[PDB]
């Protein structure tokens, strides 16, 4: 069964791989504004 | 004669390096 | 066949990144960058807001914080209590359930910072590097920094995963480490280790040879300015050496018996001199997290338990080690519930 | 010890003697400048 | 030197294996197979978090005791 | 100039010695000499000591079952507190022993040493054409040196609080201070710290950007990279004030450090941040300074013999 | 595209205009965050007068790590 | 209880000594620094 | 034993002292 | 010298607003009656 | 017993660098010795 840490564990790597795609997003946009 | 071992030791530890380390010397100084 | 050189390809995604990460600017961002700058800004940030609010009431008993009314020498963001023994302390983990004010309350203020400072000093090396590779220089600041990375790594990763918990790891504050220097002091009688003998030795040396090269420097300089002031007689451009290694090396081989005789090896023992003696420290640290301490001197123990007229230093400090453990246990553990009764305390009194 | 005393106070007056003798001797004009 | 210092020695078992030692230097145009190995990495992080967590006790799961008792299975 | 006075001035004076010796090295020579023969021979062979004064010997001579670690030379007896002790003032030469003469010797005749080599240090430099300011930076560890051996004694009022000669004879001295005075949250002790750290920290990286920068731009080159690894561009461009800074740092450090113990001599304190805490109707809350104070009053209670036969 | 140095901005208009309006309102922020009493709320601080709970009377202890956020509830008093 | 004895007007007398007094001085610190960055930058 | 062996071990720190003070490689390198 | 909004902006910002409040938040700290 | 090795030098040690090893073990030996014997 799914229990709520495992719940907690997939969401905690759904938010790190956002901030990772943000991260990368960024510095894309920048560098395609710059050049 | 207290802790053999720990004499043994000491004086390896003393002769060992300063073996090599006198041996290294005579062989460079002939350069 | 068909050769090729270095960069010879169309360009993608990763070119554009690389290019702008690597650009002169005020702050020198790189690839580092990205896990240096979050993650230290995220500790500092961590300190800050556990010395100004949080409070340690629920973990140790104690009060630091401004909001509580503490100095800057007492306030620190304290350990975990012992219970949680080596708990990540998630904000999402099993214990905090994803409440912020409990997360406070427990203590993974402290868990947090120390994971984001270590991935914080992984990035400065890493930036260390790029810096160094970029201008095109050998990269001894990384070797010199990675000396105080392993204290840190030792101290405050090492000795709590070999104990109870996280809860005898060093707060982070003054009057906490303070304290971790005299418990220590008392229950692992680290003065007498040999490798924090090293360590000390390392660091007085390379304070004296910072020093005395200093004034070795400033007292022997060419006169190469009309002026009284000798800074102004320089600029970043010169082609000579600003100083006269001839006369130091006699000064210092007339008064010492033993001067040096080329810049590099000087340089360099300089280099040396504390990253030995912090590695040895570290190691020595690293020994004692296993409880593997220098304590006995058997002999001497025998000896002196054997007739009662037989007193060195050795003693007085084992005494004084007794003292410190028993009088600071009472509140020092509180998960221990230790109530010593007034009569079992050691005292001198009764020797 | 009365010898001793004697002894000792022989010695450390030659050696004083002999350093304030030294630096009364002209110290200041023996060096290597020209001024 | 010519062809680094004349030829060397020739054994039976040498010349067996010399194919497996003679591409040297090969190389595919562009990052080739870079992507995959991204993936991959990600995924072995994950499943390193994973097992972390499990002999850590922040994850903890139904089937899995963590703990000694569990040799009396 | 042939005179035999002249020859001996010559002789003291030249630079051609292999070990220059000047006026200093005739006053400081004999002093340091004695210093060393007496505190080996004391360190080998000395008889037990009664410290406290209340007949309770302490051993500290190798020949009585003591090792590197844990020898030492004891200082002088509580009972001669802060007279004069040569050894002719003694009855015999046994009573001496027993009450600790050979640690006044040794301090004494160890401080002129040192203070004269300071001295010999700018005869020196001057006899060469140097600056004569090496022994501004020398005088850091004579002053704290200084302090610890003579200044401590005199504001407590005896020489049986000095420094024993010694490695755990040290760690006993730091663990008696901690106990009584609370030396760590002294302000100049907390600024000596600062200095020591800083100058490991500064000799460090000096050598690894002077090295790096020795290429086969001393200055310039490693700027370069200091301005942008850490920000703070043009902060140390000149190749002279980044070793005056190097030379001041770990200096002052030391001479505030050395002043800190000096005043505690006079016996004021340390900080005491003791029950500076307390909530409503009066109830006290601890803090970490009340652990720190909790550990050191078991060291003084444990120090103190109080009951002496 | 060459990052204007500090002095253009110190004797900007728009740049004062701005920053003397808005650094007092963050001031008076803090200000009333730690007056209002939001901060004790927030990070878990006990007031001076909830130290000791009227059924205890000691510094409390957790001894326990998978409840921890029942005792924590518990021994605050909340 | 907790609460703050000082009133509001104090509050915004030290705001405005304390806001005008680092939005002047966080520039000058800086201006050394990035005049200097600039000719260390583009010459290598 | 162990006395002796102390004093042998700083008996021989202090000779290696001696021996670089005074018979050292002249310094010509940079001189 | 024109655009705004650039890395410097964002740096120096990050580190100067939660300073000014967390400096309001002491001054006032500063006077509770405990 | 093929042919001679290019790579092929000899190790030097001035005399600087033998009264520093000398120091170095002699110096540890000394911090050692007691805490090996107990
Ligand atoms: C580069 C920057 C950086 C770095 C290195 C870290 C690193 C860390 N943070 Mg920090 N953090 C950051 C940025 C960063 N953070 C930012 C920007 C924020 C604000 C949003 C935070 C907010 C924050 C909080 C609030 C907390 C942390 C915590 C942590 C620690 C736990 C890491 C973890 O499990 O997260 C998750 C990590 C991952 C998920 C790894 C990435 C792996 C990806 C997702 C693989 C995906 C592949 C595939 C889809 C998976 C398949 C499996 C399944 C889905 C089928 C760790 C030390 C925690 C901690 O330890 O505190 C005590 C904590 O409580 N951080
Ligand atoms: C003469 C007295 C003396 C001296 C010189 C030393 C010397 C030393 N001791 Mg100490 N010690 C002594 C007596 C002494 N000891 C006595 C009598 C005791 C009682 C037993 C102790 C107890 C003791 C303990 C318990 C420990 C030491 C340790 C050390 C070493 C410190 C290494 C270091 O700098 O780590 C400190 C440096 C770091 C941790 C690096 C962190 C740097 C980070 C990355 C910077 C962060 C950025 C920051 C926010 C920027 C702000 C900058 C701002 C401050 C300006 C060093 C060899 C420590 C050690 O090295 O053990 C391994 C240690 O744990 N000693
Ligand atoms: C991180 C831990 C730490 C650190 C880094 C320090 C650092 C320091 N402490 Mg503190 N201390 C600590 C923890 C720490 N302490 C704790 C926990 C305690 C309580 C247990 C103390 C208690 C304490 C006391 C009580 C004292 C210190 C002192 C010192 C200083 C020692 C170095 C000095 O000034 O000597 C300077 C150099 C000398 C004293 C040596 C002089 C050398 C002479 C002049 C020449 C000798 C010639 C030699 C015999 C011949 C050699 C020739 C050839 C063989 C080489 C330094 C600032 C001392 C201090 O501040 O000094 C005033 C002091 O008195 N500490
Ligand atoms: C008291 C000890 C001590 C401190 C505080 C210190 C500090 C520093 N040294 C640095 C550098 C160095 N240190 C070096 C050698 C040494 N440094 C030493 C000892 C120290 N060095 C010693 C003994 C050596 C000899 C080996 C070298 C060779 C370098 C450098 O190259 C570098 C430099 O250029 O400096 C000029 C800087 C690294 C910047 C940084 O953290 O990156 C950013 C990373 C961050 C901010 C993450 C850290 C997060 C920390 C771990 C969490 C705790 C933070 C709280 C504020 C803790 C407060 C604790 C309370 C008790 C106050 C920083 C100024
Ligand atoms: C009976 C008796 C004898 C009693 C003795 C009892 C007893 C206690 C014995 C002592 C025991 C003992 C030896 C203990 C110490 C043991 C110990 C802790 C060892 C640590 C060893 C170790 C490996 C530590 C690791 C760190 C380490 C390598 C430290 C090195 C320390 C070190 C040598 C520091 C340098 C010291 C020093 C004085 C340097 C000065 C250099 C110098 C002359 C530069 C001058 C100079 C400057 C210029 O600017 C220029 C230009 C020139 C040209 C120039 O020259
Ligand atoms: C050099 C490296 C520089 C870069 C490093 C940067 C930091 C890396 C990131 C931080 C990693 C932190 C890992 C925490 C692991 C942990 O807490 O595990 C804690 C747990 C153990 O957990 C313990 O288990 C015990 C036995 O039942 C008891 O039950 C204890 O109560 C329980 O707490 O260990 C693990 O699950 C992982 C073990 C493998 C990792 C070992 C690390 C080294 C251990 C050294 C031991 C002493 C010597
Ligand atoms: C996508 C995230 C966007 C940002 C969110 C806000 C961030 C600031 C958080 C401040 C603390 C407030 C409390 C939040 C905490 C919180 O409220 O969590 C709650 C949330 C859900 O828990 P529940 O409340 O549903 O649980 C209740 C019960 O069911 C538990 O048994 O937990 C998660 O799913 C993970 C959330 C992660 C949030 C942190 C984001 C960062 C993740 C780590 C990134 C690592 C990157 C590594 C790169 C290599
Ligand atoms: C309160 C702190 C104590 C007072 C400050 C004393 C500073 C003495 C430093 C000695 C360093 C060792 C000599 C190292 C050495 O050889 O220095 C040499 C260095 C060379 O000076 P110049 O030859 O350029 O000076 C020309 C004439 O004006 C005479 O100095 O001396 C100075 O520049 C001193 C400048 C004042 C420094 C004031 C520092 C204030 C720090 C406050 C904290
Ligand atoms: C009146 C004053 C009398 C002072 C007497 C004491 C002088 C001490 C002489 C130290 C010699 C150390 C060996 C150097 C061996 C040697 O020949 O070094 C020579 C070396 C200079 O070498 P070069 O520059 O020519 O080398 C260039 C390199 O590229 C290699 O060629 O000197 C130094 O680097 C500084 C040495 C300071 C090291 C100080 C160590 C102090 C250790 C003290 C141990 C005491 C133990 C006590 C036990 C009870
Ligand atoms: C089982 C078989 C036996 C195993 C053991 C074998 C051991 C072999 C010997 C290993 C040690 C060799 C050491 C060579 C020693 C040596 O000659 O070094 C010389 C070397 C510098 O060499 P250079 O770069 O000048 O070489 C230039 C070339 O021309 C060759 O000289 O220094 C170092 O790299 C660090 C040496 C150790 C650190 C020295 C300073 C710090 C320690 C001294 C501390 C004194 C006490 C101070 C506190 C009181
Ligand atoms: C919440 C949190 C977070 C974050 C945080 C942060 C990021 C923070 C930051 C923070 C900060 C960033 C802070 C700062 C602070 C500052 C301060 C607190 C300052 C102070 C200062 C002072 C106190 C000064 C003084 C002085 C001067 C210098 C001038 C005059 C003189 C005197 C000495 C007075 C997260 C979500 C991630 C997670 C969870 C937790
Ligand atoms: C020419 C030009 C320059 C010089 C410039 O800085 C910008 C702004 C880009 C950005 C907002 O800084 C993007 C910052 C986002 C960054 C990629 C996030 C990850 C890295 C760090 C967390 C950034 C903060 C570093 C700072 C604290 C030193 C633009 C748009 C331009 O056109
Ligand atoms: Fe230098």
């Amino acid at each position: 069964a799914v229990t709520p840490s495992l719940k907690n564990f997939l969401g905690s790597l759904i938010a790190g791989a956002t901030v990772l795609g943000g991260i990368a997003l960024a510095i894309t946009a920048v560098s395609k504004f710059d050049k | 004669e207290v802790n053999i071992y720990g004499l043994t030791a000491t004086a390896l530890f003393i002769i060992i390096p300063t073996s090599f380390l006198l041996i290294l010397y005579v062989k460079t100084a002939s350069t | 066949t068909i050769a090729i050189g270095t960069y010879q390809e169309k360009r993608t995604w990763f070119d554009d990144a690389d290019d702008w990460l690597r650009q002169d600017r005020f702050v020198f961002v790189g690839w580092s960058g990205l896990l240096l700058f979050p993650c230290a800004y995220f500790a500092l940030g961590g300190w800050l807001t556990g010395t100004t609010f949080v409070t340690s009431w629920y973990t140790h008993g104690l009060a630091t914080s401004y909001l509580e009314g503490c100095n800057f020498l007492t306030a620190a963001v304290s350990t975990p209590a012992n219970s949680m023994a080596h708990s990540l302390l998630f904000v999402w983990g099993p214990e905090a359930q994803g409440d912020f004010t409990r997360w406070c309350q427990l203590g993974g203020l402290w868990a947090f910072v120390a994971l984001h400072g270590a991935f914080g000093l992984i990035g400065f090396m890493l930036r260390q590097f790029e810096i160094a590779r970029s201008v095109n220089l050998r990269p001894y600041n990384a070797i010199a920094f990675s000396a105080p990375i392993a204290v840190f790594v030792s101290v405050f990763l090492i000795y709590p995963l070999g104990q109870s918990g996280w809860f005898f790891a060093p707060s982070f504050g003054v009057a906490a480490i303070f304290r971790f220097i005299l418990f220590f002091q008392g229950f692992h009688n680290w003065t007498l280790n040999p490798f924090h003998m090293m360590g000390v030795a390392g660091v007085l040396g390379a304070a004296l040879l910072c020093a005395i090269h200093g004034a070795t420097v400033e007292n022997t300089l060419f006169e190469d300015g009309d002026g009284a002031n000798t800074f102004r007689a320089f600029n970043p451009t010169q082609a000579e050496e600003t100083y006269s290694m001839v006369t130091a090396n006699r000064f210092w081989s007339q008064i010492f018996g033993v001067a040096f005789s080329n810049k590099r090896w000087l340089h360099f023992f300089m280099l040396l001199v504390p990253v030995t003696g912090l590695w040895m420290s570290a190691i020595g640290v690293v020994g004692l997290a296993l409880n593997l301490r220098a304590y006995d001197f058997v002999s001497q123990e025998i000896r002196a338990a054997e007739d009662p007229e037989f007193e060195t230093f050795y003693t007085k400090n084992i005494l004084l080690n007794e003292g410190i453990r028993a009088w600071m246990a009472a509140q020092d553990q509180p998960h221990e519930r230790l109530v010593f009764p007034e009569e079992v305390l050691p005292r001198g009194n009764a020797l | 010890m009365l010898t001793l005393k004697i002894f000792v106070y022989t010695v450390v007056t030659f050696f004083v003697c002999l350093f304030i003798f030294g630096f009364l001797s002209n110290d200041p004009a023996r060096n290597p400048g020209k001024n | 030197n010519s062809d680094f210092q004349e030829p060397g020695l020739v054994t039976p078992l040498g010349t067996l294996l010399r194919p497996l030692n003679s591409e040297a230097g090969k190389v595919l145009p562009g990052w080739g197979t870079t992507v995959l190995m991204a993936v991959f990495i990600l995924l072995f992080a994950a499943f390193l978090l994973i097992i972390l967590e499990i002999y850590n006790s922040s994850l903890i799961l139904d089937d899995v005791s963590m703990s000694w008792e569990t040799l009396a299975k | 100039n042939s005179s035999l006075w002249a020859r001996f001035c010559e002789w003291i004076t030249s630079t051609e010695n292999r070990l220059y010796i000047g006026w200093f090295g005739v006053i400081m020579i004999p002093c340091l000499l004695t210093a060393t023969s007496v505190f080996i021979i004391a360190f080998i062979a000395a008889p037990p000591v009664d410290i406290d004064g209340i007949r309770e010997p302490v051993s500290g001579s190798l020949l009585y079952g003591n090792n590197i670690i844990t020898g030492a030379v004891i200082p002088t007896s509580n009972a001669i507190g802060l007279h004069f002790y040569p050894i002719w003032e003694a009855a015999s030469l046994d009573e001496w022993l027993y009450n600790g003469g050979p640690y006044q010797l040794i301090v004494c005749h160890f401080l002129l040493g040192v203070y004269c080599y300071m001295g010999r240090e700018w005869e020196l430099s001057f006899r060469l054409g140097m600056r004569p300011w090496i022994a501004v930076a020398y005088s850091a560890p004579v002053a704290a040196a200084s302090a610890v051996f003579l200044v401590y004694p005199i504001g407590q009022g005896s020489f049986s609080d000095g420094m024993p000669l010694g490695i755990s004879g040290t760690f006993n001295f730091m663990i008696v201070f901690q106990a009584e005075h609370n030396i760590l949250m002294h302000p100049f002790h907390m600024l000596g710290v600062a200095g020591v750290f800083g100058g490991s920290l500064f000799s460090a990286m000096h050598g690894s950007l002077v090295t790096s920068s020795l290429i086969r731009y001393n200055i310039v080159a490693a700027h370069g990279y200091f301005g942008r690894l850490i920000f703070q561009y043009a902060s140390f461009n000149n190749s002279r004030s980044l070793h005056f800074f190097l030379a001041a740092w770990p200096v002052i450090g030391i001479w505030f450090t050395a002043l800190g113990l000096s005043t505690m001599a006079f016996n004021l304190n340390g900080f005491n941040f003791n029950q500076s805490v307390v909530d409503s109707q009066g109830r006290v809350l601890n803090t970490w300074a009340d652990i720190i104070n909790r550990a050191n009053l078991g060291m003084e209670v444990m120090h103190e013999r109080n009951a002496h036969n | 595209p060459v990052e204007r140095p500090f002095s253009d901005i110190l004797t900007s208009i728009r740049y004062w205009v701005i920053h003397s309006i808005t650094v007092p309102a963050l001031f008076i922020a803090g200000w009333l965050f730690v007056s209002t009493g939001l901060a004790y709320d927030v990070f878990g601080t006990p007031r001076p007068n909830e130290y000791f709970t009227e059924d205890r009377q000691e510094a409390p202890l957790i001894t326990d790590r998978f409840n921890a956020l029942e005792q924590v509830k518990k021994l605050s008093g909340n | 209880v907790g609460d703050v004895n000082a009133p509001i007007e104090y509050a915004v007398g030290a705001a405005i000594l304390v806001s005008l007094v680092a939005t002047a001085i966080i520039p000058i610190v800086l201006n050394p620094g990035q005049q200097a960055a600039d000719k260390i930058f583009n010459a290598k | 034993m162990e006395a002796l062996v102390y004093t042998f071990l700083l008996v021989g720190t202090l000779g290696i002292i001696f021996f670089s003070i005074f018979f050292r490689d002249p310094p010509r390198m940079i001189k | 010298v024109y655009p705004i909004f650039t890395v410097r902006w964002l740096a120096i910002h990050g580190i100067a607003v939660p300073t000014i409040f967390f400096l309001g938040a002491i001054t006032a700290m500063q006077f509770i009656q405990r | 017993m093929a042919r001679p090795n290019p790579n092929k030098q000899v190790v030097e040690l001035n005399r600087t660098s033998l009264y520093w090893g000398l120091l170095l073990i002699f110096v540890l030996a000394v911090l050692f010795s007691s805490y090996i014997f107990n």
